[PDB]
């Protein structure tokens, strides 16, 4: 159960022009698999 | 030894200051090396270039000094004079040119000028934003290649500075009928007029403005130097905020200026070796001279701190630069002296702005019209899309908790089929968003225009009709 | 009515009279009356032209001026502005001021020539790029005029394009003569294409320099326009070989073929401006006398050059008078310092190429570089599967290396026809993974003789026969 | 996959509304789509039954524009929306019908 | 890869040698009035960045 997800990422400073450089970034890194792959890195459970 | 300088000019009183300037120059710097040699003006247009170049090329003469118009209006344009000279290339100062057919480089060789042309109104526009502190500009510029240039000069001062014109319009000489593009102007929420034509579009444009709410309250009109004179100032409403150049109009003084250059260009004429003998007869000789990219080279990298006007540098186009402008306000049909930039300072006057509207302070050019129109992609779990009742309203329903399920008006096509006629018929649509979007109206003013999809797909690149183009759908 | 053909000094003025007749006399009978006045003459100096043209146009009432020159000069085309803005008489144009085009005013003169033009330029300069397979660029530009509307025209066509071209940031040289900071601006360069727009002269400064600071290796690229070529016969020493230009040269066009061409647009202008009217309109009588207003009520043919078709080709001229269908001959400096023709542009605005890539060679005389290793692949579907290409004005769609496949025409003739194949393989992704390691490129070359190879009398054949000789 | 695009760019439909009822008619024996609009559909819906596991998890957004200055009025009206429980209650009220 | 200057006063052949560095981090053994020269040329060939 989720409540109130506000789900968090990477911060940065205000009027930093780098913002539209790593969001694109980022986004891209989540489209093409990159979550995925690196999700069994560290995200390892019992269920 | 002898070196003849040339002019064009129609009153005997400018070839005796021109005179009396040479030798001056030559009492100012040994040996007299300057002749003065002019000719007059002609009504015609072919005869009188074949009789300028003629009596020029027959004469050898390394400078000249021409006029733009020889009548206090006209559109007698130094062009053929120029033409005729650029056969040999010979380099031309012009005395009082300003249309922008002189600016480019690449049809004109040899051909500058002693005044700014009107790109540095473009540049203006800069200084008088950073002082108002404004972000948005309207551009209302006819199409020519003065139009072009403006245009192409202000968008690469301007990408510079994370700032995107929002619109630009054309206007299209001889046009009477153009209230489309002004009620486009006014369906606009920032208010900033930027208009740069001619005096007839001008005229054209202030005829429309005087019915249209266009200077009421809330706009500012800034205009350039053709717009301050002619009917133009009797078409204009008050508070227009106008430019000018100082020292701009004396003849006798750009006379003087371009007489006082020239004279440092023909002592440094014989500093350098390989000097060829200029041509005498004008037919029998095709050769181009040596030297020629070398005079404009010395022109720019010389550097003048005398003069009527004062300091003079040469740019990269030729023409002056950091020239000094001048703000004339129009209040109450009278020309009023308020801001005087010398290209990095600012020195404005202590009389008071008046602005076009009645109030004094300085306008804002931030309008919300408040009217976001929303268009929603015809989805069943998120938006249930059914049609509305014929009384005029859409009937009412309520969830399992009995709260009252809230709704909106939408409008949107019937059909949604191709090659179908797709009338808009309001529909009634209601959904997740539809919570949302009162919630946003509730914590901030908002006003929804619900629309539609046009065809049914949310849209990607499109590929199509030609070889290669990017739309997206 | 009558046309008047103006040329350079050539063979004698009654074979060109003649050839000039040739033109009714082998179609487009029409009843009106051509009479051609050709002359000859060395001089070219603007009050003799000026005098020239109005004796043209006073006698036999000309109604067409076509000049031909071989002088270099490029004002030619600018002397004409006044005729052009005051006669009302149409402006034509073989070599000369004519061979290139870059003055724009306003729409009042007559001026269409035949040279290719300024912006369209770049259209060509970038198909050679996608047809040979590199979407990498450089943009290398200077503060000489006429090269800010290039940057934008580009900069739009990349923004407008789905190829997905990387375009990677330019560098605008300001001047020359620095010496200091010129290789600072040039030391960004990490591309292997680089454009040049400059004149002669700094073309080859800047090549002299790039000589001394290393940028002529031989597996950099350098586009060069119509500008700096010119001439095609001054060959500096001081340009590389393998320089690929784009120009306008009448290697196979003749002056004669031209002087037609334009007779047969003219002629049909006239006809085109009969069936809307019902006479032809006449210039000014005197040259001296101005007794009226210079207006254009009589309808010219400004707006009439769009519908002109002549011997089923359609050369028409847009509103600033560049013409639709220019000709954009394609030249390459070869190792014994002559231009060759290798593409064309004139069939539905498509150019094809004789895919001629090895051409550096003897530069410095020394780095031998043999990083082209080829690459021979065998058709295994399970594998490396081929097919053909879904048209799309693209090459490859995502990553797949171009696969250029020798096609045979038919069972009698013997000619490996150069057509490339979209191809996806397991083995093309093991050769992309392993280009990133060696870092070289490798250009794949496909076979056909055979499959697997025997021994049939110590012969070998298939891939490891072509790879064992 | 390129593999698909040989299915894809023939038998693909217009709309989500139609591609229903041909999913229905079985005529398509699949159909790829986001996983809340599937969901909704088999609670609505008694004959239509989800499969396997989410693919490319990316979540919706509102679009706007680069000049547009409501991007904090929305943005701060999103968290308060995500906080206050609003979100919550519009899923009770727009999810587990059944 | 490691380059080996031969000697100073080329200003043909030091830039074509010096073209291949990529890294960040650059040795230099040679004398004082060499060291100098180098750098000298270095500042107008932009490898003295920060
Ligand atoms: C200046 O040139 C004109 C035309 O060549 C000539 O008539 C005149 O005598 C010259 N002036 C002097 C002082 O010689
Ligand atoms: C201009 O055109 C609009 C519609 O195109 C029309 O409503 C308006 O009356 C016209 N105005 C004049 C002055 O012709
Ligand atoms: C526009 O101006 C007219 C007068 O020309 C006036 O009657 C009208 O109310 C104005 N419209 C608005 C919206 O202010
Ligand atoms: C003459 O030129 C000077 C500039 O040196 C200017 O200040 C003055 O106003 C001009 N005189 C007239 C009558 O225009
Ligand atoms: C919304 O409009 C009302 C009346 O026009 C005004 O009192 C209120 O302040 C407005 N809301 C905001 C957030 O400004
Ligand atoms: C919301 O109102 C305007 C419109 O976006 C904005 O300028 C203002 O800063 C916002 N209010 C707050 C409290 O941030």
């Amino acid at each position: 159960y989720i409540f109130a997800t506000t789900g968090y990422g990477i911060a940065l400073q205000k009027g930093s022009p780098w913002k539209r450089q790593i969001d694109l970034a980022l986004l891209q890194f989540v489209g093409d698999g990159e979550m995925e792959e690196l999700e069994t890195c560290w995200l390892t459970g019992i269920c | 030894k002898i070196v003849n300088i040339g002019a064009v000019l129609s009153t005997r009183k400018h070839e005796q200051m021109f005179r009396e300037a040479v030798n001056q120059a030559n009492k100012r710097h040994w040996k007299i090396q300057l002749n003065a040699t002019s000719v007059t003006h002609k009504p015609n247009a072919i005869q009188m270039a074949l009789s300028v170049c003629e009596d020029l090329i027959s004469s050898q003469v390394y400078a000249i000094l021409v006029s733009h118009p020889p009548t206090p209006n006209d559109h007698f344009t130094p062009t053929p004079v120029s033409y005729t000279a650029g056969f040999y290339r010979i380099p031309v100062l012009g005395l009082t040119t300003r249309m922008s057919i002189y600016s480019d480089k690449s049809i004109h060789l040899s051909f500058l000028r002693t005044v700014p042309p009107y790109s540095h109104q473009s540049s203006v526009w800069f200084e008088m934003m950073r002082v108002y502190s404004w972000n948005h500009i309207i551009l209302l510029v006819s199409d020519d290649h003065e139009g072009r240039a403006a245009q192409k000069r202000l968008e690469t001062l301007l990408e510079e500075r994370e700032s995107k014109a929002e619109k630009v319009l054309q206007f299209d000489p001889g046009t009477k009928n153009v209230t489309a593009l002004l009620m486009e102007a006014k369906e606009l929420e920032a208010r900033v007029i930027i208009l740069s034509a001619s005096e007839d579009d001008a005229a054209t444009v202030y005829r429309a403005a005087a019915m249209l709410n266009m200077t009421g309250s809330g706009y500012v009109w800034l205009v350039g130097e053709r717009e301050i004179s002619g009917n133009a100032l009797r078409y204009a409403p008050d508070g227009i905020l106008g430019l000018q150049l100082i020292n701009g109009k004396n003849e006798s003084a750009h006379i003087s200026d371009a007489v006082g250059v020239v004279a440092q260009a023909v002592h440094e004429l014989l500093e350098k070796e390989n000097i060829t003998d200029p041509p005498r007869g004008c037919v029998g000789n095709t050769n181009i001279w040596k030297t020629g990219p070398l005079f404009k080279r010395v022109l720019m990298s010389s550097k003048y701190a005398d003069g009527v006007t004062g300091r003079v540098e040469f740019n990269e186009d030729g023409d002056r630069k950091f020239a000094n402008y001048s703000i004339m306000n129009l209040q109450n049909r009278k020309l009023v002296q308020v801001g005087i930039y010398n290209g990095t300072h600012v020195i404005p006057n202590d009389r008071k702005i008046i602005w076009p509207g009645g109030e004094t302070e300085k306008p804002r050019g931030y309008q919300m019209s408040t009217r976001l129109k929303i268009v929603t992609i015809h989805q069943e779990p998120f938006v249930y899309v059914k049609p509305t009742l014929s009384d005029g309203t859409c009937k009412e329903e309520f969830t399992v908790n009995g709260d009252p399920v809230k709704k909106v008006i939408c409008t949107g096509p019937n059909d949604t089929s191709p090659g179908s006629p797709r009338h808009t018929v309001p529909q009634c649509c209601y959904g997740f968003c539809i919570d949302l979007l009162i919630k946003l109206a509730r914590t901030m003013n908002f006003t929804y225009e619900v629309h539609l999809v046009a065809d049914g797909k949310f849209g990607t690149q499109e590929r199509v009709n030609n070889s290669n183009k990017k739309e997206w759908n | 009515l009558n046309i008047a053909v103006m040329l350079g000094h050539s063979h004698d003025v009654t074979e060109r009279e003649l050839r000039t007749l040739w033109g009714p006399e082998q179609a487009a009978g029409l009843p009106l009356d051509v009479n051609v006045v050709a002359l000859l003459m060395n001089r070219t100096d603007p009050k003799s032209l000026i005098t020239h043209v109005c004796d043209l146009m006073s006698g036999a009432r000309i109604h067409g001026l076509v000049f031909g020159d071989d002088t270099d000069q490029e004002a030619v085309a600018q002397m004409l502005d006044f005729i052009s803005s005051h006669t009302f008489v149409p402006i034509l144009g073989i070599h000369g001021g004519a061979s290139m085009i870059m003055a724009d005013k306003d729409p009042t003169s007559t001026f269409f020539q035949f040279g290719a033009s300024i912006q369209q330029q770049a259209t060509v300069m970038l198909k050679i790029m996608q047809d040979y397979d590199w979407h990498v660029f450089s943009l290398v530009t200077t503060i000489f005029p006429g090269y800010r509307e290039f940057i934008s025209f580009v900069k739009t066509t990349v923004d407008n394009s789905f190829v997905g071209w990387d375009m990677q940031n330019v560098i605008t040289l300001d001047t020359s003569f620095e010496d200091a900071k010129t290789q600072v601006q040039l030391k960004k360069i990490h591309s292997s294409v680089i454009l040049l727009y400059c004149s002669k002269d700094e073309a080859v400064l800047i090549l002299s320099e790039a000589r001394s600071l290393g940028l002529t290796g031989y597996d950099f690229f350098w586009i060069v326009p119509s500008l700096v070529s010119g001439n095609t016969e001054l060959i500096p020493k001081e340009f590389p070989s393998g320089l690929i230009s784009v120009s306008y040269d009448d290697w196979d066009y003749s002056l004669e073929a031209r002087v037609r061409d334009g007779i047969g647009i003219l002629t049909t202008a006239a006809s085109s401006m009969l069936e809307k009217f019902s006479y032809i309109p006449e210039a000014k009588a005197s040259c001296y006398g101005q007794m009226e207003r210079p207006e254009v009520p009589m309808h010219t043919l400004h707006p009439f050059m769009v519908n002109v078709t002549w011997d089923g080709k359609d050369l028409s001229f847009t509103e600033e008078g560049y013409q639709v269908h220019p000709r954009l001959v394609v030249i390459v400096l070869n190792k014994d310092r002559e231009w060759e023709k290798v593409g064309k542009w004139e069939n539905h605005t498509l150019s094809l190429r004789h895919a001629v890539w090895p051409r550096y060679k003897s530069f410095s005389d020394c780095e031998p570089d043999d990083n082209h290793l080829s690459i021979v692949t065998l058709e295994e579907a399970p594998f490396v599967i081929v097919e053909d290409i879904d048209p799309l004005t693209e090459t490859c769609v995502r990553n797949t290396v171009p696969c250029r496949k020798f096609v045979k025409i038919n069972n009698s003739t013997n000619e490996g026809m150069n057509v490339k194949k979209c191809c996806k393989g397991f083995c093309i992704d093991i050769l992309k993974k392993l280009s990133r390691t060696v870092k070289f490129t490798y250009d794949l070359y496909l076979v056909t003789n055979g499959k697997h190879g025997k021994k049939v009398n110590n012969v070998w054949n298939g891939m490891i026969g072509e790879v064992v000789y | 996959l390129s593999t698909m695009y040989r299915h894809m760019e023939k038998h693909n439909y217009e709309s989500a509304a139609e591609a229903i009822q041909a999913v229905r008619d079985n005529k398509l024996h699949a159909f790829i789509w986001d996983s809340a609009v599937l969901e909704f559909e088999a609670s609505q819906k008694c004959d239509l039954v989800t499969t396997g596991e989410l693919f490319f998890r990316s979540g919706f957004g509102i679009g706007m524009r680069k000049d547009s200055p409501w991007k904090q009025n929305v943005s701060l009206s999103i968290l308060k929306s995500h906080e206050n429980g609003f979100m919550e209650d519009l899923d009770k009220t727009w999810v587990r019908y059944q």
